[PDB]
């Protein structure tokens, strides 16, 4: 059904043939891969690669992607035990005060 | 040669090493493996008896690397720098 | 050799290709664990269409298939080696209240585990999904890890709801972060489904513990610091201008 | 069959061939006339009118193998030698989102293998990497262990209890500078 | 699509085919949802993390012209 | 499993 | 006997094969040919070396063999590294080098 | 971290003090 866009290091296949792949980055044209590789390079999931994303081969295009990640601004688990801590900390360099 | 550890510069050797120390390591019970730039060498004899196998390599995988972008963690090495 | 890459009676295609003009050229089924059996071969083309593309298709997919495929090629008697590739698994649902996205659990030892063997262990559990047609495979530094890995090819029913574990055991070099992952080939974009208790799509879940939150909670700590040291750092910048 | 790392390993299948491999991916492979096969450690000597032998056998040896025939499997497990077993179970921390325990049962010796309650489920590990093996097997539950691994004869000396990363082992300085600018400030 | 960063509990919003009623292929509403919003309390990155879309009423599994994939966690302040 | 460590640090900053 | 030399150095992987003091340089990397080719970009053909532009670490991982000319399948490399297009391989060899530099320049500031 | 198992000591030099 079309949608050919599919450790912490994220790729992206495009199920097209072997013979020409080619990534659009944001709906432009951003770089061309060989037939040796069947992956592109985002990076760690972690570096904000946020964008949308889609390949084409010999023909049109694909169903577009689109994803987001983040460097970890909102990435917690605030029980009691790490209330403790970052409230102490927060306190005591106010303290200044 | 060379099989699967999940981290290890291990070697996978049917006849004992070979090798030049930049860095020691430490070798298995059977002395034919090793574990940890150094060049270290295999040696083999099975299937070229009467000639020998060798085997360099660059550390299999990485126990400590990691993939990164250097000036999208330069600027998070100079934070303690810039702290000082 | 290369490999690329559903409803109770959906139809699938399955490719294989080789660059080595092998003339015998056949299809495996493994039992997980237990069993590899064989699909009947082509030479060439009106008999059983082109010696490179050898493509696999189903005429019906039912939920007993429950095995991983691999396609061979070979040369006929010069020397015998029966040459595979990679493999990829099948799920066949009976689908709406008995399949979910996989959920996934991995948890960490205790303290006087690794003070006592000094090697600790790492475990990851997934909880079942009607029928038993369930993966598993962890992820370390980027790669599928086959190496001191359990593996138990029966979701463990357990009243019915289901749970698989896996072990993964092992830290001078804490640079070492953990992964677990399974692998879900769950229905297609192209079949029906009812939006209410919508559908799983074929997905691929995520679950780690290396410590398991303690440091992405002390790294947000910083910015629980940073930009605050920052801002009083900076407003002496006033007696400046 | 069941054996230590660095013994002899010898196996015999079962059965004027023409076709025939031993399966771990095929490394035996016999020719049309050919009466003996060497590679890797093993031997093979043959015989169609068939052997396969490792002379330090290790853990990772341990599979399923198959034989194959053509007209004209068979499970090994093989045991590690820790040198100094510890048989010894704990609890491991359960993830948030999780209302479940699991218990763990390690470090034991070959012949010391491994629920009794109405609610907990029961289940080698050649992890090469530490240069020994070690078994292991896991029990999972709604906990403390103790009442758990209570179905298998422990011996009496069993130990009972009572790139982000890369990251974040960086910035420790920084840390400890917000600990100075946040008192040089005083 | 539009997303927020504050507490535990999260918010996203999907603006797409206006007019008609909002379905969702995965993770739809436990979980509060507005015709054209999704809000999901105590999200764990365990077993939540996967392909996310969002369909309009009348339409099939096949009719998708946009994609998401994510993959976060709670803040409880932010 | 530092955590631990790093609390006594902090402990021990204090009274230093 | 000289030992194969490997170098990786941003997105690039380079191989070299000094056994042989002339006579032919061919490459094979899990039973294909590579580097007998030069009108494709991404991959070196070169008098003594294989050479790999943007090297993908989790693919490009295999068998490496050299090749005077005219010879059959049957010094062999097992090739494995973090190359993805930016990273290197910072072992802990280096671990001081990295963290501790920061105080050393800390203390000389 | 570990890295201040030496460092715990400065419970030593307040017992020197
Ligand atoms: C498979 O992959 C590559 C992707 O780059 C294709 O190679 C090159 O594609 C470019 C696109 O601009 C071609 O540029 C040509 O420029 C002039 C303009 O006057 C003209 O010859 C063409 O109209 C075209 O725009 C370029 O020729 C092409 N080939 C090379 C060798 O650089 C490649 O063609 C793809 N394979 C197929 C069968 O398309
Ligand atoms: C494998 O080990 C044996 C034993 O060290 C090596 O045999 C020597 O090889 C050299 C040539 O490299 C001969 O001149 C010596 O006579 C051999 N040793 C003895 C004791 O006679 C063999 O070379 C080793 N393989 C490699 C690649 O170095
Ligand atoms: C097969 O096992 C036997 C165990 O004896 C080994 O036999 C030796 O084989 C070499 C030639 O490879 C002969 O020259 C020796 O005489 C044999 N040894 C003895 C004691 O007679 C043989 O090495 C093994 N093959 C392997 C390990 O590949
Ligand atoms: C870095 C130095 C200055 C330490 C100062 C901050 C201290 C108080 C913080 C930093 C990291 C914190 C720990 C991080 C994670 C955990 C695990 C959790 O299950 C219990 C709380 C616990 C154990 C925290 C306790 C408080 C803590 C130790
Ligand atoms: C949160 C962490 C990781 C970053 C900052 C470190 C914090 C926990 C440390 C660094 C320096 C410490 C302060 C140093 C000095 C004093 C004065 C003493 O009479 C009471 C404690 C108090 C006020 C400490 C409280 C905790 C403190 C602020
Ligand atoms: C393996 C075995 O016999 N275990 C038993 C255990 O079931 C029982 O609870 C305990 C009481 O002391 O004695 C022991
Ligand atoms: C055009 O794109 C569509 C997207 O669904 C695809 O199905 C089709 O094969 C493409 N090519 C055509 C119509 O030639
Ligand atoms: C096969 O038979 C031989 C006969 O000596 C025996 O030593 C060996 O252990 C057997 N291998 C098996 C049963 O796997």
């Amino acid at each position: 059904g079309n949608h050919l866009v599919k450790d912490g290091s994220v790729l992206l296949t495009c199920d097209a043939e072997a013979k020409n792949i080619t990534w659009f980055k944001d709906g432009k044209m951003i770089g061309f891969l060989t037939e040796d590789k069947k992956k592109w390079n985002l990076g760690s999931n972690a570096k904000d690669p946020r964008g949308m994303y889609q390949c084409k081969g010999s023909q049109n295009k694909s169903k577009p992607l689109q994803v987001y990640y983040r460097m970890c601004q909102n990435c917690i688990e605030l029980n009691a035990a790490t209330i403790s801590g970052f409230l102490f900390a927060e306190i005591v360099s106010i303290f200044v005060l | 040669p060379i099989e699967e550890l999940e981290d290890r510069v291990f070697v996978n050797c049917n006849t004992s090493i070979t090798w030049v120390e930049g860095t020691v390591g430490t070798l298995l019970s059977d002395i034919t493996r090793l574990d940890l730039r150094g060049i270290y060498r295999c040696n083999g004899t099975d299937i070229y008896k009467d000639k020998e196998s060798t085997v360099q390599v660059h550390y299999r995988m990485c126990q400590s690397c990691v993939e990164l972008d250097p000036a999208t963690v330069a600027g998070i090495i100079v934070t303690d720098v810039i702290a000082t | 050799v290369t490999q690329t890459p559903l409803k109770t009676g959906q139809s699938m295609t399955l490719q294989c290709a080789q660059d080595m003009n092998h003339e015998y050229m056949s299809w495996y089924r493994q039992d997980p664990g237990m069993g590899l059996r064989l699909i009947h071969y082509s030479v060439g083309a009106g008999i059983t269409s082109t010696t490179e593309d050898f493509p696999l298709r189903l005429l019906s997919a039912a939920p007993s298939q429950t095995s991983v495929y691999f396609c061979a090629s070979s040369y006929v008697g010069n020397t015998g080696e029966l040459f595979f590739g990679e493999g990829s698994r099948l799920t066949v649902l009976e689908d709406l209240k008995n399949v979910f996205p996989p959920e996934v659990a991995v948890f960490e030892p205790s303290e006087a585990e690794i003070s006592h063997t000094q090697k600790a262990t790492l475990v990851c559990l997934a909880t079942g999904f009607y029928p038993d047609h369930v993966e598993l495979s962890w992820w370390v530094n980027g790669k599928e890890v086959h190496s001191g890995v359990s593996t138990d090819p029966q979701p463990l029913k357990e009243q019915s709801r289901y749970c698989l574990s896996s072990r993964l055991r092992v830290w001078q070099n804490p640079r070492n972060h953990f992964r677990c992952q399974v692998q879900f080939y769950g229905l297609s974009e192209n079949d029906e489904w009812t939006q209410d208790r919508a559908k799983p799509v074929t997905q691929i879940v995520s679950a780690e513990a290396w410590v398991l939150s303690a440091t992405i909670l002390y790294e947000i700590l910083l910015g629980k610091a940073t930009l605050y040291a920052v801002l009083v750092s900076a407003l002496v910048l006033m007696a400046m201008v | 069959l069941s054996v230590p790392e660095g013994e002899n390993l010898v196996l015999n299948c079962s059965f004027a061939i023409y076709n025939l491999q031993w399966f771990r991916t095929s490394l035996l492979l016999i020719q049309s006339s050919q009466r003996e096969q060497t590679s890797g450690r093993l031997n093979a000597s043959l015989d169609k009118s068939s052997t396969l032998y490792i002379a330090a056998s290790q853990p990772g040896d341990s599979a399923t193998y198959l034989c194959a025939v053509r007209p004209l499997g068979t499970s090994l497990i093989v045991h590690p030698y820790i040198q100094n077993p510890d048989p010894a179970v704990y609890q491991l921390r359960d993830s948030k989102s999780s209302d479940k325990s699991v218990c763990l049962f390690t470090d034991f010796d070959s012949q010391t293998n491994v629920s009794k309650d109405s609610d907990v489920y029961i289940t080698v590990l050649d992890m090469r990497s530490m240069d020994f093996k070690s078994n292991s097997a896991v029990a999972w539950s709604n906990f403390a262990c103790a009442n758990a691994f209570n179905n298998s004869i422990i011996p009496e000396d069993t130990f009972f209890p009572s790139f982000q990363n890369l990251s974040v082992i960086g910035f420790r300085i920084l840390l400890l500078k917000v600990a100075g600018f946040n008192l040089l400030m005083t | 699509y539009k997303v927020s960063i504050s507490g535990t509990t999260v918010i996203l919003t999907c603006p797409q085919y206006p007019g008609s009623e909002i379905l969702w292929q995965h993770n739809d509403k436990n979980i509060g949802s507005d015709e054209d919003h999704l809000s999901l309390k105590e999200f764990s990155e365990l077993e939540q993390s996967g392909y996310y879309v969002c369909y309009p009423r009348g339409s099939k599994p096949e009719d998708a012209n946009f994609y998401l994939y994510l993959r976060a966690r709670v803040c409880e302040n932010c | 499993l530092c955590y631990l460590l790093d609390g006594i640090l902090f402990i021990y900053g204090v009274i230093l």
